[PDB]
């Protein structure tokens, strides 16, 4: 049923000529996002994937001890909408990269993104200031769907302008060591690429819509590291922004990276279909 | 590493 495989996932975590398109869920998020995320299948008889628990925000199993001391937060004292060079939070980000529509400026370096520090609850500014985008949550109309060749994937139902926040990679925050012994590694996302005390998000047991975004070698999304309610640099949050105009109906994709394909390429090849595919 | 990891 709707819950049978969700429960099973929760308990495993605790222990450790085509068909007419069918709507298999009106909302995979069960009302937890600002808009529904429907699930459809125009390919076969498979029900909506349910062997995970949908969560809209990161969770933990074993404790992570994120620094949440409010007095440690850098904040701004702006009397405007945080559009000026006087904003501390923009300075921490190099500049505020968001235009008035909430979209990344053309100058934003998508090949080597900076860290973004959004305004927070210690700032003097108001909740509607310019430097608040990822913290406003999923806005775009997305859909989980059955692909022909690549299991489930995510599409946009509407045009998404370049530089728009699409969704966050959400899941269970775990250590590098715990990640190294997870039986299913397909949903792991490293928070930092260096050696030492580094952390991961595992979206296998707990995740959001982003867990179904397939890899693409010429991707329409780029992940960016973002700080909002805390500034513990061990725990950036992963926000996907569009790299170009994404047309209504288009599948979302991002570049999983070499730390994925170094392992998985030994088992199967990329089928993204790009003329510039780097993993087939 | 022992397991696959997506990355930024
Ligand atoms: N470009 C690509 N080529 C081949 N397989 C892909 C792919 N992108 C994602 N996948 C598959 O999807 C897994 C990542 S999870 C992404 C959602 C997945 N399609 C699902 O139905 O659950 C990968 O390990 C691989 O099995
Ligand atoms: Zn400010
Ligand atoms: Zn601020
Ligand atoms: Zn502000
Ligand atoms: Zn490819």
């Amino acid at each position: 049923g709707s819950n049978s495989q969700v429960w099973s996932a929760l308990q495993m975590s605790k222990a450790l000529p085509s068909p007419v398109e069918r709507i298999v869920s009106r909302d995979i998020a069960r009302g937890y996002e600002r808009i529904p995320i429907p699930c459809v299948n125009a390919v076969d008889s498979e029900p909506c994937p349910s062997n995970y628990k949908y969560v809209s925000q990161n969770c933990v199993t074993s404790p992570m001890n994120i620094d949440r001391n409010i007095t440690h937060l850098q904040y701004c004292v702006c009397i405007d909408d945080c559009s000026s060079s006087n904003c501390m939070c923009g300075q921490l980000s190099m500049r505020c990269w968001y235009d008035k529509d909430g979209r990344l400026l053309p100058e934003f370096n998508m090949a080597e993104p900076p860290l973004i520090f959004e305004c927070n609850h210690a700032c003097s500014c108001w909740r509607n200031c310019r430097n608040r985008v990822v913290q406003n949550g999923l806005r775009a109309r997305l859909q989980l769907y059955r692909t022909r060749d690549m299991g489930w994937g995510v599409r946009s139902l509407q045009d998404i302008p370049p530089g728009t926040f699409v969704c966050e990679y959400v899941g269970e925050l775990i250590s590098d060591s715990e990640a190294d012994v997870r039986e299913e590694d397909s949903y792991l996302f490293d928070l930092d690429n260096k050696d030492g005390e580094v952390y991961c998000i595992d979206a296998r047991f707990y995740g959001n819509v982003s867990r179904f975004i397939n890899h693409h070698c010429e991707p329409n999304l780029v992940p960016v590291r973002v700080f909002m309610a805390h500034q513990d640099l061990r725990f950036p949050r992963i926000a996907f922004f569009s790299t170009r105009l994404i047309e209504a109906g288009e599948q979302l994709g991002f570049d999983y990276g070499e730390r994925f394909w170094d392992i998985k390429g030994k088992l199967f090849s990329c089928r993204c279909g790009s003329p510039k595919c780097r993993h087939s | 590493k022992q397991t696959a990891r997506k990355s930024t």
